[PDB]
């Protein structure tokens, strides 16, 4: 029984992230004055399952690595980090009820760069691998933030249980005393995932060009399932719902409504602005984002003392 | 005594013959440190938890960082001797046998 | 480097030492150690050269794994005692695995291999802290445990540290690693003694100290790092030919000095406790110790080799250099031996 | 079998460094490091670490064998029978010991072993509305004053004295 | 050493309080309230003796 | 030289985290508490050579708790005989060992 | 118009809509119509194996009130 | 919004809090007897089993002292099935 | 134990879309390809710099792990040591980034 | 002291706010009357048993029962 709940996570996982290239299609479509797939299936719903027959099915792209068992490796770390962030996720029930699912979920994040330097390794290319230091030397810097914005939000929790963090917002959104959080965790997030304005494996090589179209596939969808996680868990963590212990749905239309417009929200920051050069946003962390989050987690420490507002360990 | 006591510290002695018997590289050194030093932090946490001893809860945390920070100041020296010769070969660091 | 930081770095130094001689936890005890070797590390690389930086190479790997053995040790403690207090160890697994480590920390035989070239690799500001500041802690932490230290163990580290640092120190040149083989030699006299009387290895400790600050301050205050150019320090300065001359007559333990000193007081307490062929066996082979100071003196004082011409313009100039505590250390190194009986304040 | 199941995740911890300590090249290496330090965290966590779990994945394997596998790839260009004789002498000799301490449930390398599952040196209690080994880090700000201070301090230096090393200067 | 000294199995019955802990739980500040004096006396006694076979009684 | 700055002083650096049984958070007793605190009191002050051979009683005991060889040699020695005595069919469990007597409370 | 993006918008949010769904109505079924035991901490767990033994059907849910005592 | 909301979840704590406090003593009594019974039963099961070894004392302590130790995990379910085992030794931990 | 068996879930379907990511495309007889970078054959030149930023990746997450317990430490009762020890680690953090400022070790990655 | 001031908030706003919250999460708690509240609710917050101590007779502030008029009090809390 517990094996179908595990099913209805991962396999929904799937199919939402198979429907959010269409989404992103559409959505960046209509921002750019144009349409998006209309033609393959009615209103385009049927373009993401022809996109992954068409690259099932196209060539391999065959190329020499210089490790094999790496270049294996790396998309299977991808897909089983980017389904086992979903496990601890309150909505309105987890999966998995840890006690410490917060710091799970930033550990399992955190070994989320191995796949992008073993995949920037194991191919031959050299430029290739100056994509892939560059795209890790980001990732790891914007954990920095995320972790210690992460931290002085749960500062106001009491634990590191995802599931106290609904009953720490349900007289307020915990948006309203984080806010300057929530938005430098929102761009934190948005560099984590290597989003626009933050892309430079496609601004002018990605760190998996050598990988054929299923394999690439593979690193594409666990991307989009990191996306959707980290709405879905900045959802969780700022805007949380209202949850009826005797009607659990409720909560779950609320924050996956809340959900939706937060991936949409990356959408629209993809169809809004210019890259970063890379200096630049490594200037957007370790210059402006970095003592921000200095100075607010002093501020979110000795703030529950001051007003007498510590939250419960339990 | 317990039984994964002895394959912690059978850990630990591999990590050791590791670091004391250098092939080429030093960052084959530097791993073989590491695994010692995680070794160490089992161990350690092991123990701790195993006697319910809760103000040494906080003591693997300091070993780890320390030793981490350890790690950091040998990466750079591993780094400062590939700018020296281009790899971080062992044999190349023999220049004050004269 | 900038002087504030140079201030700090050895301001850390100090620190780890002092917090390793003050602690009662031995986590404390590794701390001070960790932040000893990583605070000392820029110290080494003063001036960025690839020796210097092969020398911190050396000496990292050589303190890191004391300190994983260190921890190790102080974890088989914990072990077999539950608690942590820095006091005698509750097995001889533990005081098997302290000893090697603070042997290799000190550098004493056979974990003896990266003294004479780290000291080679680097200046002889870091080489005096390595040769006298570094051996404190270890020293300390061999105090405090010495209820637990195998006899067998402590006393074949001694004598083969003794034996090592007087063949060690024949064939060389550079003064450097004459220091370093000197050190060597020293650290096995200090551990001799230490399971009969830890006052006389505090003895030794401080009279080597003095020595060797003396010999270190010399040549830095005469420039030269080898023999030949210590060779041209009568043409330049002759007063420095005597210091050396009296310090190096000193380290070897010749009477009325000083240095006559420690050695003499770890014989008195090695015969108490029924050792007379071990004391006289490391007597005899400290004669090599004074062999290779011998050889220095007759390179430096007692003769004259052939200078340069360009001797002539350094005789425009005086010494700018800080000589600090220059007279102060060579009076203590010398004339110290009618003051023996002050040991007791030692105790 | 699942009573012995702490002892299995060491015994691949101990194969696991069999990998790196043979020394096949550091990238390989650094991935047997990285799966030994995921089954010595799964040690840590069925005794009750659950917070020395996560440190083991956030900092140790999270934090700094990301920074090992990072200055690695940025060395050793990319593209032994001593490592192979080395891995294979390692795992004989642990499964000799796996062998000998299953078949005696008693062994003596330097010291006794038992060779009972490790279930059975646990306490029968409750801890309460709290986990012990989280309070006893969360009084790491209240006990721990100077213990805060020096390793706080040490962490400064180090950034001190990376900057000195890594300057050339 | 000694042979430890157990209490029977006859020494051991008693009517169990056979409830769930929600039951428990719900009627617990008016258990507290209500059967204070040999709850303390027990725990007094436990924390004193040190011992649970001194204080089955 | 252990230049006791601590006691000197009157500050408490590290004595915190020395002993199991010193003041814990929330009172969380280690799981030897008792008898290291035995052991701590009978060694107390007299020093360490008559504290080995004065103090063996405690110390034994205690670290007897503290790694539980004897307990685990009882224990391997009663699960070996009680394995063979299975093995020669002149020994049953009884029901309460192989879980069919709905447990006490 | 712009709202030809809301078909995909929607299949995207029911498969949002599934997992939350799916475990809220499997903690139902599993735990005797009500919510998962939460036993994050060792007191809650006692509770919940002392609910398993006094059940009797080794069950920690079954739950026995006033009806079990005299 | 934050400091009334925690001031009520401190106070909601203390409930709970207390709630388990006068739980305690109920289910001290119960361990106390669980655990006794418990061992009254491997003494009585190692007295049948343990008749055949010479020298052996049923019961003996491993301890000098006469003092009560807390029952170790293997000397309470050693003699019992493995999923009993499992259950009373990783059921929290493995608890989801 | 759930949560092992749902990673072994998550970790064998990610190995089996691997596995058919790489295998069912290899079924197809294609053609056999010849094919005989910005850099052509120079070696991989080391930025000082990346290393750099790494490094202080590490020190900064080791005062990062120094800083977690947090929440569990404001329920204390020793409050005002706590609060002083709690805003001396942000402090040193905060002082390790403004010596990593101003010795220009946040340049050309600034 | 203040065209300095107005210097570095027109180039470095992000600095100065860095610095200003700083300040205030320095300087505040040693201003705020609820600090002490925050002392008192951790102290009050029973994560032990109460061992209750035996009566020797003289102990007039230490009640018999819970209900009792003496011992420590949570009006403060319940009020505020
Ligand atoms: C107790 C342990 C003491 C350990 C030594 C402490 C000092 C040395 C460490 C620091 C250091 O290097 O300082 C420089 C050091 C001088 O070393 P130097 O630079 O190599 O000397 C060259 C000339 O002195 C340079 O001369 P100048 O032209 O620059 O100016 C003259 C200078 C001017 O002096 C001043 O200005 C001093 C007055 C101001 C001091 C600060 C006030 C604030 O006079 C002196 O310094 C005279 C030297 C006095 C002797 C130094 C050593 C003191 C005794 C150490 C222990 C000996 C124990 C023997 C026991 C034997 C039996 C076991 O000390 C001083 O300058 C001050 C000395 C004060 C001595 C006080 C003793 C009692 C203390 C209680
Ligand atoms: C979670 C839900 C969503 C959250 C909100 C986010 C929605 C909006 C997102 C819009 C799209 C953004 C795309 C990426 C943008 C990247 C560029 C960018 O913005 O860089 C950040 C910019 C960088 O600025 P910059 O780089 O342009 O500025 C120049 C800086 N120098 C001079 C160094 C070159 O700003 C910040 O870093 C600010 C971060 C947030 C700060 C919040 C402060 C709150 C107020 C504190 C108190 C102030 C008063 C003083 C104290 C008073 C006390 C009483
Ligand atoms: C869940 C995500 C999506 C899943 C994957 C997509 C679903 C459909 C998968 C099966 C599609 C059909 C087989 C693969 C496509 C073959 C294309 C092709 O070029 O075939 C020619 C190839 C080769 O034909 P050929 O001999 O003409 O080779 C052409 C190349 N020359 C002539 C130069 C040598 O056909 C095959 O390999 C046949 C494969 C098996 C046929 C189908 C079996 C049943 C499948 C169910
Ligand atoms: C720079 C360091 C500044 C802060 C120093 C500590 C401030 C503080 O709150 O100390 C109280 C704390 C704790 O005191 P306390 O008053 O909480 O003690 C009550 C007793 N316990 C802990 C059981 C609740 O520390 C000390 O009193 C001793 C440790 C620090 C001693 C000074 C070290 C200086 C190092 C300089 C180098
Ligand atoms: C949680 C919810 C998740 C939902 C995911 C799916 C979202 C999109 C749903 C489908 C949208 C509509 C699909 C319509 C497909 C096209 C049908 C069609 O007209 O096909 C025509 C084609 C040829 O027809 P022919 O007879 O030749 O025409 C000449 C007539 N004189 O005939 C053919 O091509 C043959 C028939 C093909 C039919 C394919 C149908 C679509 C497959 C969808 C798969 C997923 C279904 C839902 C799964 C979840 C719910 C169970
Ligand atoms: C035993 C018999 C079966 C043997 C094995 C076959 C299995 C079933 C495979 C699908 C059905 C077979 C027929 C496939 C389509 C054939 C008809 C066709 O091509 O119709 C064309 C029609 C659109 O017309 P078009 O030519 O595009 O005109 C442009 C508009 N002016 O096209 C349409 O209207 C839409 C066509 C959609 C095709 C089906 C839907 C996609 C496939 C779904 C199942 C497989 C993938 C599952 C999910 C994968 C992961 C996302
Ligand atoms: C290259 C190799 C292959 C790479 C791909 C696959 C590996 C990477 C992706 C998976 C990562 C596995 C992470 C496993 C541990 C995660 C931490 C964890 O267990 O946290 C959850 C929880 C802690 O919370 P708490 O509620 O306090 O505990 C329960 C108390 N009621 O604790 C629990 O719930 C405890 C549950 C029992 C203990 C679980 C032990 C798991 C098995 C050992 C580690 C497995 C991974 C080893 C390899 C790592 C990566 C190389
Ligand atoms: C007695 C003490 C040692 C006991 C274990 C011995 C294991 C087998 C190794 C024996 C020596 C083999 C050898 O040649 O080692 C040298 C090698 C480094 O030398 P390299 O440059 O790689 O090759 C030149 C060949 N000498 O050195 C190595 O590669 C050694 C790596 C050792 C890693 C330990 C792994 C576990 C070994 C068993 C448990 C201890
Ligand atoms: C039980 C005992 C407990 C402990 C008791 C106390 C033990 C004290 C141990 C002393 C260890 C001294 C270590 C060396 C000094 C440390 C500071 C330093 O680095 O000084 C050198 C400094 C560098 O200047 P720089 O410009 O780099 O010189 C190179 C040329 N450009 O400047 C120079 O180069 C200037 C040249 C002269 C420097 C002389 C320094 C002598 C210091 C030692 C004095 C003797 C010991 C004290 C008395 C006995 C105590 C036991
Ligand atoms: C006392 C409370 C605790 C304080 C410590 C904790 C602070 C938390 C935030 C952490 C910040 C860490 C990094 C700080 C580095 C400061 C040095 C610096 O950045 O100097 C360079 C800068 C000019 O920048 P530049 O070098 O040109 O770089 C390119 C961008 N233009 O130069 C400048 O921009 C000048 C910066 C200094 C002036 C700032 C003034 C702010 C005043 C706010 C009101 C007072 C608040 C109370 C605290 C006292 C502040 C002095
Ligand atoms: C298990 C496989 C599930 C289906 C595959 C993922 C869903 C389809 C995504 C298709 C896709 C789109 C639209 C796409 O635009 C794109 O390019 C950026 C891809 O990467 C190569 C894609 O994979």
């Amino acid at each position: 029984m517990f094996m179908i709940n595990v099913l209805t996570l991962i396999i929904p996982i799937l199919l939402a992230v198979a429907f959010l290239t269409l989404v992103e299609r559409k959505v960046l479509g209509y921002m750019q004055f144009r349409k998006g797939p209309n033609v393959v299936g009615p209103y385009g719903l049927l373009q993401p399952i022809a996109d992954a027959i068409k690259l099932f099915i196209k060539e391999p792209l065959r190329p020499a690595t210089s490790s094999i068992s790496m270049f294996i490796l790396a998309p299977i770390l991808a897909l089983t980090l980017a389904l086992t962030m979903w496990i601890p996720l309150p909505m309105p029930y987890p999966l998995i009820n840890m006690n410490l699912g917060v710091l799970f979920m930033l550990a399992m994040s955190s070994l989320a760069v191995y796949s992008i330097l073993w995949s920037g390794w194991a191919s031959n290319s050299k430029y290739a691998l100056i994509g892939a230091l560059r795209a890790v030397a980001q990732t790891i810097s914007y954990e920095v933030t995320l972790a210690i914005i992460l931290l002085s939000v749960l500062l106001m929790n009491g634990s590191f249980t995802l599931s106290t963090l609904i009953i720490t917002q349900e007289q307020v959104w915990l948006i309203f005393p984080a806010w300057p959080l929530a938005m430098m965790w929102f761009i934190s997030t948005l560099a984590e995932t290597n989003r626009a304005p933050f892309d430079l494996t496609e601004g002018e090589s990605g760190f998996n060009v050598e990988y054929a179209a299923g394999p690439f596939a593979l690193f594409f969808m666990a991307e989009y399932a990191n996306i959707i996680m980290m709405n879905i868990f900045t959802t969780t963590l700022f805007l949380g719902a209202f949850h009826n212990p005797y009607m659990p749905e409720l909560y779950t239309i609320n924050f996956t409504i809340k959900s939706l417009l937060l991936s949409i929200t990356f959408l629209w920051i993809r169809a809004s602005y210019p890259r970063f050069r890379y200096d630049q946003l490594m200037h957007l962390l370790w210059k402006n984002f970095l003592p921000l989050t200095l100075a607010l987690c002093m501020w979110h420490v000795s703030l529950p003392i001051l007003l007498s507002s510590i939250p419960p360990q339990t | 005594m317990s039984l994964v006591y002895m394959n912690i510290m059978m850990a630990f002695t591999v990590s050791l013959t590791g670091l004391l018997m250098y092939r080429s590289h030093l960052m084959s050194s530097l791993l073989c440190l590491e695994g010692m030093m995680l070794s160490l932090f089992i161990l350690a946490t092991l123990m701790i938890l195993n006697s319910h001893f809760t103000l040494a809860s906080m003591m693997p945390i300091i070993l780890l960082v320390f030793a981490a920070c350890e790690a950091a100041l040998g990466l750079s020296l591993l780094v400062m001797v590939s700018n020296t010769y281009g790899t971080d070969y062992v044999q190349n660091l023999n220049l004050l046998q004269c | 480097m900038n002087p504030i930081i140079l201030i700090i770095i050895l301001m850390t130094v100090m620190l780890g030492t002092i917090i390793v001689m003050i602690s009662t936890h031995w986590l404390l005890i590794w701390i001070g150690f960790e932040m000893n070797m990583l605070a000392i590390i820029p110290i080494m690389m003063k001036k960025h050269n690839p020796r210097a930086t092969e020398a911190s190479t050396k000496y990292f790997l050589t303190q890191s794994t004391a300190s994983m053995l260190l921890m190790m040790a102080i974890i088989i403690n914990l072990m077999f005692s539950g608690q942590w207090t820095v006091m005698k160890l509750f097995n001889p697994m533990a005081s098997m695995l302290m000893t090697m480590a603070l042997a290799m920390k000190l550098g004493m035989a056979p974990f003896h291999f990266w003294v004479p070239e780290v000291t080679q690799g680097i200046p002889l500001s870091s080489g005096l802290i390595l040769l006298t500041w570094q051996k404190l802690a270890p020293m300390s932490v061999l105090y405090q445990i010495l209820p637990s230290i195998n006899l067998d163990l402590i006393l074949t580290l001694s004598i083969l540290s003794i034996t090592i640092g007087g063949w060690g120190g024949l064939n060389q040149t550079q003064l450097r690693k004459i220091m370093a083989y000197s050190s060597i030699a020293h650290m096995g006299w200090m551990t001799a003694v230490l399971l009969y009387n830890p006052t006389m290895t505090l003895l030794n400790l401080i009279i080597y100290i003095i020595m060797t600050s003396t010999m270190f301050t010399l040549f830095m205050a005469n420039s030269t790092t080898t023999t030949l150019s210590l060779s041209h320090t009568w043409n330049k300065a002759p007063i420095m030919t005597i210091l050396v001359l009296i310090t190096l007559l000193s380290m070897g333990g010749l009477p009325p000095l000083s240095g006559f000193m420690p050695k003499w007081m770890i014989i008195q307490e090695m015969t108490k406790n029924d050792s007379i062929i071990l004391p006289t066996l490391m007597a005899i082979t400290a004669l090599l110790n004074l062999y290779f100071y011998m050889r220095l003196t007759y390179s430096t004082a007692l003769t004259m080799f052939p200078s340069t011409n360009n001797m002539k313009m350094k005789w425009q100039f005086p010494t700018t250099k800080r000589m600090t505590l220059l007279p102060t250390m060579t009076v203590l190194s010398t004339m110290l031996l009618p003051l023996t009986p002050i040991l007791s304040i030692l105790e | 079998m699942m009573t012995y199941i702490v002892f299995i995740l060491s015994i691949i911890f101990v194969m696991g460094f069999v990998g790196f300590s043979s020394k096949p090249s550091p990238i390989y290496g650094g991935l047997g490091l990285i799966v030994s330090g995921g089954v010595g965290c799964g040690i840590v966590l069925n005794f009750g670490g659950s917070f020395l779990g996560l440190m083991v994945f956030l900092i140790y394997l999270g934090g700094m064998m990301v920074v090992f596998g990072y200055t690695t790839a940025m060395a050793t260009e990319q593209y032994n029978k001593v490592v192979l004789g080395t891995f294979i002498t390692g795992l004989l000799m642990e499964f000799l010991m796996v062998y000998y301490v299953l078949k005696d449930k008693e062994v003596e390398i330097v010291f006794k072993f038992n060779g009972m599952g490790d279930w059975v040196i646990y306490d029968t209690g409750d801890s309460g509305f709290f986990s012990e080994e989280a309070m006893g880090i969360a009084a790491l700000y209240s006990y721990g004053t100077w213990l805060v201070i020096v390793t706080g301090w040490s962490l400064l230096i180090g950034v001190v004295v990376i900057m000195e090393i890594t300057r050339g200067n | 050493p000694g042979i430890v000294e157990l209490p029977s199995l006859e020494d051991l019955k008693v009517q169990e309080v056979k409830v769930s802990s929600s039951v428990l739980k719900a009627a617990a500040h008016h258990y507290g309230a209500q059967c204070d004096k040999p709850n303390k006396e027990f725990m007094l006694c436990r924390w004193e003796e040190k011992d649970p076979r001194r204080c089955l009684e | 030289p252990f230049f006791d700055v601590q006691k000197k002083l009157g500050v408490d650096l590290d004595h915190w985290m020395t002993i199991q049984s010193a003041e814990q958070p929330h009172r969380i007793p280690a799981r030897c508490h008792a008898f290291e605190k035995e052991w701590i009191e009978c060694a107390h002050g007299i020093g360490s050579i008559r504290a080995e051979k004065e103090c063996k009683i405690e110390f034994e005991d205690f670290r007897e708790c503290l790694l539980r060889q004897k307990t685990m040699k009882r224990l391997n020695a009663i699960k070996r005989q009680r394995d063979k005595l299975i093995k020669e069919g002149k020994y049953t469990p009884p029901p309460h060992h192989s879980g069919q007597e709905d447990l006490r409370p | 118009m712009w709202f030809e993006v809301l078909p995909g918008i929607a299949v995207m949010g029911v498969c949002l809509f599934i997992p939350g769904m799916a475990t809220a109505r499997i903690h139902r079924f599993s735990n005797g119509g009500r919510e998962k035991r939460v036993a994050h901490y060792s007191y809650q767990w006692y509770l919940m194996e002392r609910d398993r033994r006094v059940s009797g059907v080794n069950r920690y849910y079954v739950s026995k009130g006033l009806e079990n005592i005299d | 919004s934050m400091m009334r909301w925690n001031r009520e979840r401190r106070r909601l704590q203390i409930e709970d809090f207390e709630a388990r406090i006068a739980l305690m003593p109920l289910l001290q009594a119960e361990k106390d007897r669980r655990v006794l019974q418990m061992l009254r039963e491997n003494l009585e099961e190692e007295a049948t089993i343990m008749k055949d070894v010479p020298g052996w004392k049923v019961g003996e302590s491993v301890f000098h002292t006469t003092r009560w130790v807390t029952p170790m995990m293997g000397e309470l379910y050693g003699l019992r099935t493995g999923e009993e085992i499992l259950s009373s030794t990783y059921g929290f931990i493995w608890y989801t | 134990m759930n949560l092992m068996i749902t990673l072994l879930t998550n970790f064998t379907l990610a190995t089996l879309l691997v596995t058919i990511a790489f295998w069912l495309p290899q079924l197809n007889v294609y053609s056999e390809k010849t094919s005989p970078d910005p850099m052509g054959s120079a070696r991989l030149p080391f930025s000082m710099k990346f290393f750099l930023v790494a490094i202080t990746f590490l020190l900064f997450d080791l005062e990062i792990a120094l800083l977690l317990p947090l929440p569990w430490a404001s329920q204390t009762t020793n409050l005002n040591t706590m609060l002083t020890m709690a805003l001396l680690l942000i402090f040193l953090l905060a002082v390790s980034l403004a010596y990593e400022w101003t010795q220009k070790g946040l340049e050309w990655t600034e | 002291v203040a065209a300095f001031l107005k210097n570095v908030w027109a180039k470095e706003p992000v600095l100065v706010a860095s610095f200003a919250i700083a300040g205030l999460a320095v300087i505040l708690p040693t201003l705020s009357p609820y600090t002490k509240y925050s002392l008192m609710i951790n102290r009050a917050t029973p994560y032990n048993y109460p061992v209750p101590l035996r009566d020797d007779g003289n102990m007039p502030d230490v009640p018999s029962h819970p209900q009792d008029p003496q011992g420590p009090s949570l009006e403060w809390l319940k009020r505020l």
